[PDB]
C-alpha cells in the first residue's frame, strides 16, 4: 500500500527492509512446506517408506523457520505499527498547532477529530492484523503455484493459473464497494459531528424542541448513517460472491489438472492424493483475502484521512526573535489586508503603538476588532501588508519567540477540562506560586476560591461550561496575566462580570506591574479606563482615534457610539 | 451481565437461531473433507470411475453449499446486528433528550460520542460473530477430533497438544488483558476528550504553550504507552495462538507422530488420510474464538455502560397536572449536594411585565433561568407556568410557553435559516427574515456570500455579537408567551443594543419578560428589579427604590461608573 510507506519513520526503513524479505520468507516456507508433501507421502506410501525421512527432516526445518521467520515477522509488524502510530499522531499535534485557522472548516475539523481519533489499538496493529495475512494470503497461492513446478511444470502453471483470478476478483471486489463504502464513511463521520453538536448545544435544542430523534438534526444523521451502513452490507454481496466464484475456479482449475495428469501416468496416486491437501492449502488464502479486503478499504480512508492533516497548510513563520525577550515592543500595522475566504474584514489598516503604552479599540459589533488582537497575536495573517513586533515582521519570527510574545483574553473564553488552577497555569507552568498568586487576586479568581468549595481545585466542565460565564472570564483574565509576554491583549474582557467585578478587573490591566503594550478591545466607556490612546474602529478602518478627552471634545463617531 | 442481557433482550431469537444455523453449516463444511477422505481411500483402492466420480463432485458442490450458506448467515446476521444498532442508537438520543442536564456539564460530549456510537459500535462482536465463532469453535473441534479418534487414538492424541497450548494461551492471554480492556474506553474517552478541546481549544493553544507544553500532547504519549504495554502481550500472544494452530503446524506434527508409524509397521499410510485431510481443518475455528474473546469482553463492557445510561433518571413529566405568569415558589438547587447556589428564592413573573434579575457574578442568576427551562429539577419547592407545575408539564407544552436565550449563543452546524429556524423549522423564509430584521441581524445576513443558505459550521461566519443576535431572532420567531434573556446583548454595542431592546419591548408588550445583565443602566425600564447575592434574593423593587435602599443594587451601581 503506497498510502502507509509515506508515513514509516526514515528510521525504521531498515526495519522494514528486514520486514519486507522475512514477509517473502514467510510465503516461500509456508509454500515449500505445502509442496513438501507431495514428495512426502509418495515415499511414505512407497514401497519403502523409509525414505520418508529426508522429506520429514526438511519439512520439520521449513516449519522450525517459519515459526522463527513468523514470529521476527510479528516483532517488526509490531514496531513498524506503533512507530507509524506515534510519529504521524505526534506529527499531527505538532502540525496542527500550525495549521492554518482558514483550514478549520466544519468538513477538516471531523477530519482531524477521526485522525486523531485513530490512535487507538485498530491502526497501531495495523502491520500485525491486515498487511501481514493480506500479503501472506495474497502470495501464497502464486508461491505454492511456483512450488509446484518442481513437481509438474502444466500443474504448477495450472495453480498460478487460479492466482490470476484470485487478484482479478481482489481488484473488482474493492472497485465494486469504493462507491459505496465512501459514504458509508462520510454519513457516519457526519454522524460523530452531530452527537458531539448535540452534547455541546443541549439547552439551545431543548428550547427549540430539536432535540428528539423524529426532530432532532442528529436523528436525521443516525437515519442517513443506518441506510448508508445497510447499502454497503448490500454492495459487499457481489465481492463476497466474485470471491467464491474465484476459489471454486481455482477448485476446478488445480482439480482439473491434477486429475488429467494423473489417468494420463505422469503423477502417480499418492503425489495426487497429496494434492488433494495442497489444493485446500491452495485455497484457504482466496477465503482470507475475502475476509480481509473489507477491512484494506476502511483503512484506506482511515490513512487518507491521516494524510489530509499531516497535508495541511502550515501557516508562515521565519526564524527571526526579538531584539529583547521581555522588554515591551512597540506594535504597528503597516497597511494590513485581510479576508475571511471572499469577505473582506480590513482594508488597509495603519497604526503605531508605542511600547509600553496601554491603547483601547472599540467600534461597531463585527467591525473587525477581535481580528485586529488575533493578528497581532499571529493567530491570523494578512492576505498582504504587514505586522511587525518591535519592528521585526511576525510573519518572519520565530514560532516560539512569536508565541511568547503575546498574551491574550478571548472574547469567549475557553478553559480546558480540568482544575480551575491548571487553566491559570496554562499561562505559564513554570511560574511559582507567588506569582500564580498574584494573577489569581489581580483577576479577582481569588474571591471564587472563597465561595466554591474545592478552591483551585473545582473541577472546570468542557470549556468553562461547568463555571458561570462571569467565573470562566476571570481564570481566563489569571491565565493571560500569569504569562510573562511583553505584549497584552484583551478581547470583551467586561462582558460577563459585574459592576464590582468588572471595576476591579479593568484596574488590575493595568495595575499588573510587568511593563507591557497593552491592547484593549473594550464595550463601554467605563472599560477603557487608564487608557493612553483611543482606536476607533468602522467597516475595516480605524476611522477614528486619539485620546478619550480628545475624542469627546472632538464630537466624532467616537462621541457618537455612545449616544446610541 | 445483567445490564448486557436486558440490553440484548430483543435479539434473543436471532442469536439462538444463528448458534443453531452455525452447527448445521459447519457441519456442512466439514462433509466435504470426510468424502474426500473416502475418495482418498478408493483411489489406493483402485476403484470404478464412476464412484469416484460422484464422491469428488459431491465434496466439490458441500464446498460451495457451505460458501454459500456461510455468506448467506453473516449477511443477513450483519443486518440483524445493523438494525438493533439503530433502534439502540435512536433509544440513546430519545434518552438523552430527557436527562437532567447535569449529566451533560459532568460527563462532556466526548463521552457522548463514545457512548451513541463506540459502544454500540463495540457491541458488535458480540452480537454478530461471538455465538457463531463460539459455535463453530466448539462443534468443529469436537466433531473432527472425535472422528479422528476413532481413526487412530495415536496420532489424535498428539494434536491435543497444539490444542491444550491454544487453550493455554489465549487464557493466559485473557486474564492479562482482562485489565486493559476495563481500562481501554476510559482512555478513548479522555483522549477523545482531549481531542476535542486541542481542537476546539486552538486560539488558547496557539498562544499559551503551543504543541509541546499542550494538555493534548502529554495524554498522547501517555495513551500510546497504554497502547504499547497492552498490545505488545496482547499481540505477542495472539502470534503464537497463530502459530500453533496453523494448518503447517498441524500438518507437520501429524507427520511427525505419523511418519514413524508408517515407517515402522504399527501404523498403515492409509490410515493418516483422515489426519491430513480434516485434522488440519478444525484449528481455524480455534483462533476465531481464541481472536474473539476480546471482541466478548469488550462488548459486555459497552452493554454495561449503554444500559447505564438507559436507566438514569429521566425528569419525568408526572401525570399530577394567569396565562403566561411563571411563579417561584420556595425554590431551591443544587448542581452538587451540599454546595446550595439558590436558596429559598420566591418570586412571581406576571404578564405585560419586565423582570431584571441582576446581583453579583456567580450569584445564581442563569441557575434561575435554567430552572424555568427545566434543565434542572428544583431541589426544593416549585415552579409554576401559568399555574401549573414544569414537572407536569410535558416538554412540548414547556417550551411553547416559555422562550430563552441563554449567554453561550450555541450555533448548530446549518444555515443561518436553519438557526434562526431553529424553534419552527417548518417556518418560511417571509417569517424568517421578519424574525432576523427584528433581531437587527438581516442586514448582516444579506452581505454573506450565500445569504441566507450560508453555513453556520466551525470557525465560520460571525463574530461574538453577530452569533448572539442569531440566538435573539431565533428566540422572536418562537413567538412564546413567556419570554428569559440570560445576558443578552452582552457583546451588543450601544447603538444595535438600542434596536434590538427596542424591538423586544415593542414584541413582548404583553407578555412575560425575565431580563438577567450584568449593565445595570440597560433595566432601568424594569417593572421590577430582583437582586440576587449568593443564590438569595437580597431585595425587590424599582430602580429608584433599590437606589434609595443603600443596599447591594446601590453598591453595584457607584461601582458601574468606576
Ligand atoms: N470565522 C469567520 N469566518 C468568516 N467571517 C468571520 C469569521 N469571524 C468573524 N467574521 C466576520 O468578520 C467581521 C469582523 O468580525 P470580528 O470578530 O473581527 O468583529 P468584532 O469587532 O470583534 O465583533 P464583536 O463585537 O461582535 O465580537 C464580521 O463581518 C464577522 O462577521
Ligand atoms: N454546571 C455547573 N456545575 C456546577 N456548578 C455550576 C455549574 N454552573 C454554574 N455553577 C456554579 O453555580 C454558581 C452560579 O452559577 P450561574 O451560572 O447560575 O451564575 P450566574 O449568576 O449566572 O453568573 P454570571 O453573572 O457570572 O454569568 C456559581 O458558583 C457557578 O460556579
Ligand atoms: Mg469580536
Ligand atoms: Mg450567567
Ligand atoms: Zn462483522
Amino acid at each position: 500500500i503506497r498510502t502507509l510507506l509515506r508515513l514509516v519513520p526514515a528510521e525504521k526503513r531498515g526495519a522494514v527492509a528486514g520486514y519486507a524479505v522475512l514477509t517473502l520468507l514467510s510465503v516461500l516456507l509456508r509454500a515449500v512446506g505445502a509442496v513438501l508433501l507431495i514428495p512426502l507421502l509418495a515415499a511414505l506410501f512407497s514401497d519403502t517408506p523409509s525414505d520418508a525421512w529426508l522429506w520429514l527432516g526438511w519439512l520439520t526445518a521449513v516449519t522450525l523457520a517459519g515459526w522463527v521467520t513468523d514470529t521476527n515477522t510479528a516483532r517488526l509488524g509490531f514496531d513498524l505499527g506503533f512507530a507509524v502510530l506515534s510519529r504521524t499522531q505526534h506529527d499531527m499535534a505538532d502540525r496542527l498547532p500550525n495549521v492554518a485557522m482558514s483550514w478549520f472548516t466544519p468538513d477538516n475539523t471531523a477530519t482531524a477529530r477521526q485522525a486523531i481519533a485513530a490512535t487507538g489499538p485498530e491502526l497501531a496493529g495495523l502491520v500485525v492484523n491486515l498487511l501481514t495475512p493480506l500479503i501472506g494470503a495474497a502470495l501464497l497461492p502464486a508461491a505454492i503455484g511456483v512450488a509446484l513446478l518442481f513437481v509438474s511444470v502444466p500443474l504448477g502453471l495450472a495453480a498460478l493459473a487460479g492466482v490470476a483470478v484470485l487478484f482479478g476478483a481482489l481488484a473488482l471486489s474493492g472497485r465494486l464497494s469504493r462507491a459505496a463504502d465512501k459514504v458509508a464513511g462520510e454519513t457516519n463521520s457526519a454522524f460523530t459531528e452531530r452527537i458531539i453538536e448535540f452534547a455541546r448545544t443541549q439547552q439551545a435544542l431543548r428550547a427549540a424542541r430539536r432535540v428528539e430523534p423524529a426532530r432532532s438534526q442528529v436523528g436525521s444523521a443516525l437515519a442517513a448513517q443506518h441506510g448508508a451502513g445497510l447499502r454497503l452490507l448490500t454492495m459487499q454481496i457481489p465481492g463476497q460472491v466474485l470471491f467464491s466464484l474465484a476459489g471454486q475456479v481455482a477448485l476446478i482449475g488445480f482439480a482439473g489438472m491434477a486429475v488429467w495428469l494423473t489417468v494420463r501416468g505422469q503423477l502417480g496416486v499418492p503425489e495426487a492424493i497429496a494434492l488433494i491437501v495442497v489444493l485446500v492449502r491452495y485455497l484457504e488464502p482466496f477465503a482470507a483475502i475475502a475476509d480481509l479486503a473489507p477491512a484494506l478499504e476502511t483503512t484506506r480512508a482511515t490513512l487518507n484521512r491521516i494524510q489530509a492533516v499531516l497535508d495541511a497548510p502550515t501557516l508562515p513563520a521565519g526564524r527571526r526573535r526579538l531584539d529583547r525577550t521581555g522588554a515591551a515592543p512597540s506594535i504597528e500595522f503597516d497597511d494590513v489586508r485581510f479576508s475571511y475566504g471572499d469577505e473582506v474584514v480590513l482594508d488597509g489598516v495603519s497604526f503605531t503603538l508605542r511600547p509600553g503604552n496601554t491603547t483601547a479599540i472599540v467600534g461597531p459589533s463585527g467591525s473587525g476588532k477581535t481580528t485586529i488582537l488575533s493578528l497581532i497575536a499571529g493567530l491570523q495573517q494578512p492576505a498582504s501588508g504587514r505586522v511587525l513586533l518591535d519592528g521585526v515582521d511576525v510573519t518572519t519570527l520565530d514560532p516560539e519567540a512569536r508565541r511568547a510574545a503575546v498574551s491574550v483574553v478571548f472574547q469567549h473564553p475557553y478553559l480546558f477540562d480540568g482544575t480551575l488552577r491548571d487553566n491559570v497555569l496554562v499561562g505559564d507552568p513554570e511560574a511559582d506560586p507567588d506569582d500564580v498568586t498574584a494573577a489569581m487576586r489581580l483577576a479577582r479568581v481569588d474571591e471564587l476560591l472563597d465561595r466554591l468549595p474545592d478552591g483551585d481545585a473545582t473541577v472546570v466542565g468542557e470549556g468553562g461550561t461547568a463555571l458561570s460565564g462571569g467565573e470562566r472570564q476571570r481564570v481566563s483574565i489569571a491565565r493571560a496575566l500569569l504569562k510573562p509576554a511583553p505584549v497584552l491583549l484583551v478581547d470583551e474582557a467586561t462582558s460577563a462580570l459585574d459592576n464590582a467585578n468588572e471595576a476591579a478587573v479593568v484596574d488590575a490591566l493595568t495595575a499588573d506591574p510587568r511593563p507591557r503594550t497593552r491592547v484593549i478591545v473594550a464595550h463601554r466607556l467605563a472599560s477603557i479606563r487608564h487608557a493612553d490612546r483611543v482606536l476607533f474602529v468602522e467597516a475595516g478602518r480605524v476611522v477614528e482615534d486619539g485620546a478619550i478627552d480628545e475624542l469627546l471634545a472632538a464630537g466624532g463617531r467616537f462621541a457618537q457610539f455612545w449616544a446610541q | 451481565a445483567e445490564a448486557g442481557s436486558r440490553l440484548l433482550a430483543p435479539l434473543k431469537k436471532p442469536l439462538i437461531v444463528s448458534g443453531v444455523l452455525q452447527a448445521l453449516i459447519t457441519l456442512i463444511e466439514l462433509a466435504p473433507f470426510v468424502l474426500l477422505v473416502e475418495l482418498a481411500r478408493l483411489l489406493l483402492g483402485g476403484a470404478e470411475a464412476e464412484r469416484l466420480w460422484t464422491l469428488g463432485l459431491t465434496a466439490v458442490s458441500l464446498i460451495g453449499l457451505g460458501a454459500v450458506l456461510a455468506a448467506a448467515m453473516t449477511l443477513w446476521l450483519h443486518r440483524v446486528d445493523a438494525r438493533f444498532a439503530h433502534e439502540l442508537r435512536g433509544r440513546l438520543l430519545t434518552k438523552l433528550s430527557r436527562l437532567p442536564l447535569g449529566w451533560f456539564t459532568r460527563r462532556g460530549s466526548a463521552s457522548t460520542k463514545q457512548l451513541v456510537q463506540d459502544d454500540t459500535l463495540a457491541l458488535h462482536y458480540l452480537i454478530t460473530h461471538a455465538i457463531p465463532d463460539a459455535v463453530a469453535a466448539v462443534v468443529a473441534p469436537v466433531a473432527v477430533l472425535v472422528y479422528l479418534f476413532v481413526a487412530d487414538w495415536r496420532v489424535a492424541l498428539v494434536l491435543f497438544i497444539p490444542v491444550l497450548v491454544y487453550l493455554v494461551l489465549m487464557s493466559v492471554m485473557t486474564i492479562q488483558s482482562g485489565s486493559k480492556i476495563a481500562q481501554a474506553p476510559r482512555w478513548a474517552e479522555r483522549m477523545g476528550g482531549e481531542a476535542g478541546a486541542f481542537l476546539e481549544g486552538q486560539p488558547v493553544i496557539r498562544i499559551f504553550g503551543g504543541a509541546a507544553a499542550s494538555r493534548f500532547r502529554r495524554r498522547l504519549d501517555d495513551y500510546i504507552d497504554f497502547l504499547v504495554s497492552w498490545q505488545r502481550p496482547f499481540v505477542g500472544k495472539k502470534t503464537l495462538m497463530d502459530l500453533v494452530t496453523r494448518p503447517a503446524t498441524f500438518l507437520w506434527i501429524i507427520l511427525v507422530a505419523g511418519v514413524p508409524l508408517v515407517v515402522t509397521g504399527r501404523m498403515d499410510p492409509v490410515n493418516l488420510l483422515p489426519f491430513l485431510l480434516l485434522g488440519t481443518t478444525f484449528g481455524a475455528r480455534l483462533l476465531g474464538i481464541g481472536y474473539g474473546l476480546s471482541g466478548i469482553q469488550t462488548g459486555m463492557l459497552a452493554a454495561r455502560r449503554i444500559q447505564t445510561v438507559l436507566d438514569e433518571p429521566e425528569l419525568v413529566v408526572r401525570d399530577r397536572t394567569r396565562p403566561g405568569t411563571v411563579e417561584l415558589d420556595r425554590v431551591s438547587f443544587e448542581y452538587r449536594p451540599g454546595v446550595p447556589v439558590i436558596r429559598d428564592v420566591t418570586l412571581t413573573l406576571r404578564p405585560g411585565t419586565v423582570t431584571a434579575l441582576v446581583g453579583p457574578s456567580g450569584s445564581g442568576k442563569s441557575t434561575l433561568a435554567a430552572l424555568v427551562a427545566r434543565f434542572h429539577d428544583v431541589t426544593q419547592g416549585a415552579i409554576r407556568v401559568d399555574g401549573r407545575d414544569i414537572r407536569t408539564l410535558t416538554a412540548d407544552e414547556l417550551y411553547r410557553r416559555v422562550g430563552f436565550v441563554l449567554q453561550d449563543a450555541q450555533l448548530v452546524h446549518g444555515s443561518v435559516a436553519e438557526n434562526i429556524a431553529l424553534a419552527e423549522p417548518d417556518a418560511g423564509l417571509e417569517r424568517i427574515r421578519t424574525a432576523a430584521r427584528d433581531a437587527q441581524i438581516h442586514d448582516r445576513i444579506t452581505r454573506m456570500p450565500d445569504g441566507y443558505d450560508s453555513v453556520l459550521g466551525a470557525g465560520s461566519a460571525l463574530s461574538g455579537g453577530e452569533r448572539q443576535r442569531v440566538t435573539i431572532a431565533r428566540a422572536i420567531l418562537a413567538d412564546t408567551p413567556v419570554l428569559v434573556l440570560d445576558e443578552a446583548t452582552a457583546f451588543a454595542d450601544p447603538e444595535s443594543e438600542y434596536l434590538v431592546q427596542q424591538a423586544i419591548n415593542r414584541l413582548t408588550r404583553d407578555r412575560t419578560v425575565l431580563v438577567i445583565a450584568h449593565r445595570l443602566h440597560t433595566i432601568t425600564h424594569a417593572d421590577q428589579i430582583v437582586v440576587l447575592d449568593d443564590g438569595r434574593i437580597v431585595e425587590v423593587g424599582t430602580h429608584d427604590e433599590l437606589l434609595a435602599a443603600g443596599g447591594r443594587y446601590r453598591g453595584l451601581w457607584d461601582s458601574g461608573r468606576y
